[PDB]
């Protein structure tokens, strides 16, 4: 049975929420170059 | 050298002479042909003439692409006459039911009372045995193959009939049976050639010519053994020099014997028509090939008297001495054994879909090679200067061999080939249909670009190279250089691929050799926009991070000048005329890669940095500008007057070139002005140090020449970059505002000498702006030995480069905001500030009168 | 049949811009062009977010934003963004990128300054693809040939008889090597709605009357062989060779193309395209058309909305909750397409760039097919998939950083993550069989019940605040859950590039999935929808949401205990085409043996194992014994 | 994210047999799943000897780990791994762990799941 823990993971820090919004989805990488 | 422009009066007799060579190629059309109504006629006096000795006649040499269409349509008509008249002799021995005399009564196409056999033969046991009998004769001729011979036997009785109907329809009427899918086909497309048989779906007719008349008679799978045999021995230059010695051209160089090189190529036209003895009806059809081939005589697409003389030289150069851009033995060694199936199938598609567009190109080069001959016939006396300087600042090592004489000249090797490239860009007002291959009498003065023609065939190659992979080969086209260099070898060599065999292209190959090599290996504009971003955008430099990219230019340019050598051998190397004319045509294609608009390559602002330093590199024998100038200045003057250590010499030449929109012709004038000044400041002044400058020795910078001045104007720009980076990292946006962004520039106008304790000075500046301003002047005006009226003149005369324009004002902020341009909040905050900072520059702006 | 599809935009026109954008040198002082499919993939994402209906859902978590949404919905100021609003933006975007080819340094020398006659045949084709697209920009759909069964041909040409139509067997249909085009080759055409309707009624009149000679998958087989013979009667030696049919980059136009008239070039583009592309397009028209004429359950599927509160109004709450689902539908989830094994993976979900551009043009094909057949609700429901096609980038980025317990969107995509492992996770010679991914299991229908009760609680709480809950809301779910039939069923049409997907016995998937769902939904309409009040509507929400968080918690549990060495999971994710085809017949045949039932007892195991009773651990429906023979 | 972490990893890794093995993972990201899954570490201990005096099993392992960090028992691996990992989690997480060996009020051992019967499974 699940117990909700404080989000503190590598993917799950509060810093990581803002970092992945800082870089947008670059058109350079979706071109595969 | 622009033919349309009527400005120069010295060259007006030379420009007028060149047109009357081009008008005179109508006289070769008039002497054979008559225009009645809309159909072209042979003249009535020329009804009897055989037209087999046209190669002896001058109209073949003046219309090379047209004469080559002729002896395709004669060599096909001779060989298919030999085969179809071989049938009734062979029908007797290898068929029991139908004999060859019955075959002649069946299908004589003279009108009596279409040539469909089955409704006329009306005998089924004869019919299936006759179709068996013809199939025996077609498999008789194709004995040397296993795969084609397999493909002949699989044909039905009905499918061999369409071979027999169309072969007889061709020999009786001279043109093919395009009755299927007929909306597309023009008049010339019906006319017989190795392309226009294949497009007409007569593949069995190709099977005959592939086996017993032309080489590589084996199929495609055995072709990997073929081209390794057509590898030849390497030839020593002492063998080469035995041929060039007998002739010397106008440029005082060795030349091939042109009456020999013409006589070499004409043996393939002699052996086509050697033993053919025409009948009465044969001459009536040999006139028809002569009308279909030479219908398309045009004043534009003619070969003039120069390009005619050169096109035969390079054929004799390539067939004997192997003188393409890439060595012809190198190409076959580059192919792996499995891959020869892929390489031939590209050259099948590339030459089928572009034989119209190539034969337009090879004529369009012939206009520009004519004008390169006009370049050598320009009087070069008045623009020469007699005196000479001990180090070549202005002479170019890969220019003309005429221009390579060690004298300064007012028009160097560049501006000629810059003017030849200007010939394309002067445009008449009204538009022209230059591309129309029909007969025209008019001479269209607008010329389509030889590069933008040949770029469109690069687009067709680099499409057809991407058959081999599903990845688009965008950056990786440089490693698939073999798929192009085999198609080039099929063009300038004998085109061994009979399904796509056309006329030989020399001028199309010497351009598409260089156009493919420029647009694949050394092109920079179309690579990805983050990588090599600086060479794509011509700007001043403020930090010298970018010098590792500069060595890729020397890696790319020395790769290009290795490519552009016609002869690869360097043992006993010696220039010739035909190599020189192609080297000049090599410099043309490099220039047209760069120039857009009527302005020159060096002086334009639209054209990139990279093209400006590439074109300057190719003239200098593969040296960069920064290699050329540093080698010159360091031997010509002692730079240690100005404190410039010999390591950082190449950075300064880089630093000053970046000022004037990356202009090599501008900085060459600056560097030699610096060398003239370096000899004279050495005698009348005490040396200084520009890397370590005191405040008191600032007047030494006032007397410094234009290189060392701006190389110290960099040092203020580099210092203001490393404040504005370190101030942001210190303030971390806590105290960072617009007011700091004003005050960073306010230090930047005031501070004139690089300081050791930079952050110490800036805190002194924020406390007292005006009193720190007096501290600079009271040091300089007291310590300089000149009068203070004089010293204030020397300060105000010198202006640092970052101030005078808005763009040079800009990039100091753009250096920091790109160095901190990762995050959207980091980047668009720096887009927020720069609008406010634009208000600062209006306050600074003054006018000097 | 020939006049039905007119190919508007040629390949080598559009191939130059998306596959070969590196070859195009940009106009001066301007950056390198990105490929046109990416710009139409990326401006499509930025179009929805700037369009107002997309603005509310991307900011649905902020309460003050979404109340402006609900107030427009109840006051009927809301519409989902019609793609007639998209196509006008698309006409500007393509005419830019075409003019950014025509303002190139090398085209402008040849094209602008000189007369257009006899120019290089691309430069004319690069013009005529504009002039055709400008005149008919609303009808144009774009497609991509991803899946190719190419033969081998010996490369010295054979004399082809004119009457010889080689594609007359199913041995001429079969492919030795299978070539995926992952970087995408995009072309365009136009569907003539009337002339197609006058064809596919006459083919359905042949099949229905002459059932003596046809079965379901025999007639579908033989229409595609007509659609290779019509593909071959356009092939001539003038346009292309034998070899240049198989190789797309070897295709060009006739060598005498530039000298033809404007009326003759346009007929040449249609003829030059359909020598290589008449099969895949015209079968894609025929597959959606022929199946929905057969299955009797489409009328029962579209009168669900259309009687009470139809979606054609496009301002009702019925039109809101459907689009509110589809925008969080994220048509085929970017999480789940990384989950699905390569046989059950759609061909369109393999394009390296330009997925949403193909999908949004692909589903509007299916909308026009249902607009032919008077199914105007399904004509509208295909649009929503094409309109909500922008969030294919969003579904990937949800599972990365966005808060799991915060977003209902995240808890939806985590449960749907497990729905493609539902009979897989019970495994704790692989004795289990692979479950049918073409079927949508019980968790997927429950997960869409979550987003309905998530949104309709957010709608109703703003209605009683600002301003017949029994018979109206019953006609709302009867609308809504019978949409989820269609979003599950139309996955089978996406596999249209191959015929060998459809040949299985479950050809009319639209009937037998409907009855399975109708048995499920009536069993949900009887019990949980028996009593409906306002108090129950909140009650059924958090009862589901806690279970969705419970079902969502399973994937964090099970995946940590997995092992790579399963004898089945090596076999399911094979890429050998001889194994790829053994599974695609298997999951289609073994589809409906699975059931739409979710068991609470799936992960409680019996600790004691009688050897005869060792099966009770397993808990699948279809449990064939797998016995090791050595 | 985890996707960025493997991309950050790719610069550091120094074996081509590893770099090719990491390249194929990062290259196939949009088409194929990538998940980071931890291994279990098992805390071996004598139950009745250790957990006799402690109030909870949660309290019990804490009184076990403090014996091992201060200190041959086969939990010698874990207290290495903690001091290695808390060295990497530099300032906040090393201090509270160093404070953990002092204060007996602290519990590092905390339940991730709601516990139900049975507590242990006794292996027949």
């Amino acid at each position: 049975v699940q117990l909700e823990t404080s989000n503190d993971g590598i993917g799950y820090r509060k810093q990581d929420v803002l970092y992945e919004t800082d870089k947008p989805q670059t058109m350079d990488e979706a071109s595969y170059e | 050298l622009v033919l349309t422009s009527q400005s120069n009066e010295n060259l007006l007799p030379n420009k007028e002479k060149l047109f009357e060579q081009i008008v005179d190629q109508i006289k070769y059309f008039d002497e054979y042909f008559f225009a009645s109504g809309g159909k072209i006629k042979v003249k009535k006096g020329y009804l009897k003439y055989n037209f087999l000795d046209i190669y002896k006649q001058p109209v073949c040499s003046a219309y090379l692409h047209l004469c080559s269409r002729y002896y395709e349509s004669v060599s096909i008509y001779i060989r298919l006459k030999k085969v179809f008249n071989g049938i009734p002799a062979f029908l007797d021995k290898n068929c029991r039911k139908v004999k060859g005399e019955e075959f002649k009564k069946l299908m004589d196409m003279e009108l009596k009372h279409y040539i469909d056999i089955k409704k006329e033969l009306n005998d089924e046991k004869a019919y299936k045995q006759l179709m068996s009998a013809i199939r025996k004769y077609v498999t008789t001729l194709t004995k040397a193959d296993s795969d084609i011979t397999y493909f002949v036997k699989q044909l039905d009785d009905e499918e061999i009939e369409r071979f027999l109907i169309d072969l007889n329809f061709f020999l009786y009427n001279g043109f093919l049976r395009i009755t299927e899918d007929k909306h597309l086909i023009n008049a010339d497309d019906v006319s017989p050639s190795y392309i226009n048989l294949y497009r007409s779906n007569n593949i069995v007719a190709l099977y005959i010519l592939k086996t017993q008349y032309e080489e590589n008679k084996l199929s495609e799978y055995r072709a990997h053994k073929f081209y390794r045999r057509k590898r030849v021995s390497n030839i020593t230059n002492d063998m080469i020099k035995k041929d060039f010695t007998q002739t010397n051209a106008l440029t005082n160089l060795p030349n091939l014997d042109n009456k020999k090189t013409t006589e070499y190529y004409l043996k393939e036209y002699e052996n086509f028509v050697e033993n053919f003895q025409p009948d009465l009806h044969d001459i009536m059809k040999l006139q028809l090939f002569f009308t279909m081939a030479f219908k398309d005589c045009n004043v534009n697409q003619n070969f003039t008297e120069t390009s005619k003389k050169l096109w035969f030289d390079l054929l004799y150069a390539y067939d004997k001495f192997g003188w393409f851009y890439i060595h012809p033995n190198e190409v076959i060694n580059s192919i792996n054994k499995t891959d020869f199936v892929r390489h031939v199938l590209v050259s099948r598609n590339f030459l089928l879909k572009n034989n119209d567009q190539l034969t337009f190109l090879e004529t369009q080069v012939a206009k520009i090679v004519e004008i390169i001959n006009l370049s050598l016939e320009v009087d070069k006396s008045p623009d020469s200067l007699d005196f000479s300087i001990p180090m070549n600042f202005f002479n170019h090592k890969n220019g003309y061999h005429v221009m390579n004489d060690d004298k300064l000249k007012l028009l160097t090797s560049y501006e000629y080939i810059d003017s030849i490239a200007n010939n394309y860009f002067f445009l008449s007002e009204y538009k022209n249909d230059v591309f129309r291959t029909g007969n025209n009498f008019k001479l269209y003065f607008n010329l389509p670009n030889i590069y933008s023609l040949a770029y469109q065939l690069f687009n067709e190659l680099a499409i057809n190279i991407n058959v081999i992979t599903n990845v688009p080969l965008k950056k990786y086209l440089k490693y698939n250089a073999s798929y192009a260099y085999f198609t080039l070898m099929n063009m300038i060599g004998k085109n061994h691929d009979i399904y796509s065999k056309g006329s030989r292209f020399v001028y199309a190959s010497y351009i598409l050799g260089l156009v493919f090599f420029i647009e694949s290996h050394i092109d920079i504009a179309r690579l990805k926009p983050k990588d090599f971003f600086f060479m794509k955008q011509s700007l001043p430099i403020i930090d010298h991070v970018y010098h590792k990219d500069l060595k890729t230019l020397k890696k790319n340019c020395t790769l290009l000048t290795d490519f552009m050598k016609i002869n690869k051998n360097s043992q006993n190397y010696s220039l010739t005329h035909t190599e020189e004319m192609i080297k000049i045509l090599g410099l043309l294609t490099v220039t047209l890669w760069a120039k857009e608009g009527k302005k020159s390559v060096y002086y334009d602002d639209d054209v990139s940095l990279y093209r400006k330093l590439m074109v300057s590199c190719v003239f200098n024998g593969g040296e960069t500008i920064q290699e050329k100038l540093a080698n010159n200045i360091e031997k010509s003057c002692d730079i240690s007057q100005y404190g410039i250590k010999s390591k950082n010499l190449k950075d300064m030449i880089d630093i000053n070139l970046s000022i004037h929109k990356w202009n090599p012709a501008e900085i060459e004038k600056l560097a030699y002005s610096f060398v003239l000044s370096c000899k004279m400041q050495k005698l009348m002044y005490k040396p200084m140090n520009v890397e370590k400058l005191p405040l008191e020795d600032y007047y030494k910078l006032s007397l410094a020449p234009d290189m060392v001045k701006t190389y110290h104007c960099y040092k203020l720009g580099k210092q203001a970059a490393e404040l504005l980076e370190s101030i942001i990292l210190k303030k971390k946006f806590v105290r960072f505002r617009v007011t700091d962004a004003i005050d960073v520039y306010d230090f930047f106008y005031i501070k004139k000498v690089l300081s050791s304790r930079i952050k110490k000075e800036y805190n002194e500046f924020l406390q007292d702006k005006r009193a720190f301003e007096k501290k600079e002047l009271e040091t300089i005006l007291n310590n300089s030995p000149f009068s203070e009226e004089q010293t204030m003149k020397l300060i105000n005369s010198y202006e640092c480069h970052w101030f005078t324009s808005y763009e040079n004002f800009r990039i100091l902020w753009m250096h920091a905001s790109s160095n901190l341009g990762t995050g959207t909040y980091l980047k668009n905050f720096f887009s927020e500030l720069w609008q406010n900072i634009r208000f600062l520059f209006k306050s600074k702006l003054k006018i000097r009168d | 049949m020939k006049k039905s599809l007119t190919f508007l935009v040629h390949v080598n026109s559009f191939l130059q811009l998306d596959f070969f954008h590196q070859l195009n040198e940009p106009p001066l002082g301007l950056p390198r062009s990105y490929p046109l499919s990416l710009v139409l993939e990326h401006k499509f994402k930025e179009w929805m977010n700037s369009s107002p209906a997309g603005f509310y859902f991307s900011n649905y978590q902020n309460p003050y934003i979404r109340k402006d949404l609900h107030d427009k919905v109840l006051s009927q100021k809301f519409e989902p963004p019609k793609m007639n609003q998209w196509n006008k933006v698309l006409k500007s975007l393509i005419e830019c990128a075409y003019d950014m080819y025509f303002e190139q340094r090398h085209v402008k020398n040849l094209y602008k300054y000189h007369n257009i006659y006899n120019i290089n045949n691309k430069l004319m084709l690069m013009r005529d693809s504009i002039d055709l697209y400008k005149n008919n920009f609303d009808d144009v759909l774009f497609f991509a040939d991803i899946f190719n069964m190419r033969k081998y041909m010996t490369a010295t040409p054979v004399y082809k008889k004119v009457k010889d139509r080689v594609y007359h067997t199913l041995h001429s249909i079969t492919g030795n090597s299978v070539n995926f085009y992952k970087y995408g080759i995009i072309y365009g055409f136009k569907v003539n709605k009337e002339i197609l309707k006058e064809v596919v009624d006459e083919l359905y009149s042949i099949y229905n009357f002459n059932t003596d000679i046809f079965t379901d998958t025999s007639f579908l087989q033989t229409v595609y062989l007509l659609f290779r013979r019509i593909e071959e009667t356009y092939r001539t030696q003038r346009r292309d060779d034998k070899i240049s049919v198989n190789n797309v980059f070897f295709m060009n136009v006739a060598n005498n193309y530039s000298k033809l008239n404007k009326e003759e070039r346009e007929i040449e583009i249609h003829n030059s395209m359909a020598s290589r592309y008449y099969a895949k397009t015209m079968f894609a028209a025929f597959q959606m058309l022929f199946s929905t004429m057969l299955s009797n359950n489409v009328d029962n599927l579209d009168k669900a909305y259309g009687l009470s509160e139809n979606i054609q109004v496009a301002t009702s709450t019925s039109a809101f909750l459907t689009f509110a689902y589809v925008y969080n539908g994220s048509i085929m989830d970017s999480v789940t397409n990384s989950l699905l094994p390569p046989y059950a993976k759609k061909p369109i979900t393999q394009l390296k760039y330009g997925k949403t551009f193909v999908f949004s043009n692909y589903f509007m094909l299916a909308s026009k097919m249902y607009d032919m057949l008077n199914y105007k609700n399904l004509s509208l429901l295909c649009e929503y998939q094409a309109v909500a096609s922008a969030n294919f980038y969003s579904a990937k980025k949800v599972g990365q950083f966005l808060g799991r317990k915060f977003l209902p969107i995240t808890t939806y995509f985590l449960v749907m993550r497990i729905s493609w492992t539902h009979a897989f996770t019970t495994g704790q010679s692989g004795y289990k069989s692979p479950e049918s991914f073409f079927f949508t299991h019980g968790l997927a229908a429950e997960a869409s019940k979550y987003l309905f009760f998530y949104f309709f609680t957010n709608l109703y709480l703003d209605a009683y605040k600002s301003f017949f809950n029994r018979n109206f809301f019953m006609e709302l779910v009867n609308g809504f859950m019978y949409a989820f039939c269609f979003f599950a069923i139309s996955q089978m049409y996406a596999y249209f590039e191959n015929i060998n997907f459809y040949i299985t016995s479950n050809f009319r998937f639209l009937d037998r999935y409907y009855g399975v769902f109708n048995k499920y939904f009536i069993n949900y309409a009887i019990i949980k929808l028996k009593e409906i009040t306002s108090d129950l509507l909140i009650k059924y929400e958090r009862e589901a949401y806690l279970s969705m968080k419970k079902y969502g918690y399973l994937g964090e549990v099970i995946a940590a205990r997995l092992s790579p060495k399963d004898k089945i999971m090596n076999y399911v994710h094979e890429t050998n085409e001889d194994i790829m085809s053994n599974l695609r017949r298997y999951d289609m045949e073994n589809a409906f043996k699975n059931k739409m039932s979710t068991y609470v007892d799936d992960f409680a195991f019996f600790d004691d194992c009688g050897k005869n009773e060792q099966f009770l651990n397993e808990r699948c429906d279809y449990c064939p014994v797998i016995e090791e023979v050595e | 994210s985890q996707m960025t972490a493997i991309k950050n990893l790719y610069s550091t890794v120094e074996d081509e047999q590893r770099k090719q093995l990491l390249k194929v993972i990062i290259e196939n990201e949009s088409t194929n799943d990538i998940s980071v899954q931890c291994p279990t570490y098992n805390i071996k201990l004598h139950y009745t000897k250790e957990c006799a005096n402690s109030n909870n099993i949660l309290k019990c392992i804490d009184e076990f780990l403090r014996k091992t960090c201060e200190k041959k028992h086969p939990s010698a691996d874990l207290c290495e791994h903690l001091q290695f990992l808390f060295e990497s989690l530099k300032n906040p997480y090393l201090d509270n762990f160093k404070k953990f060996m002092t204060n007996s009020d602290f519990t590092l051992i905390k339940p991730q799941s709601v516990w139900n019967v049975p507590i242990f499974d006794i292996y027949k």
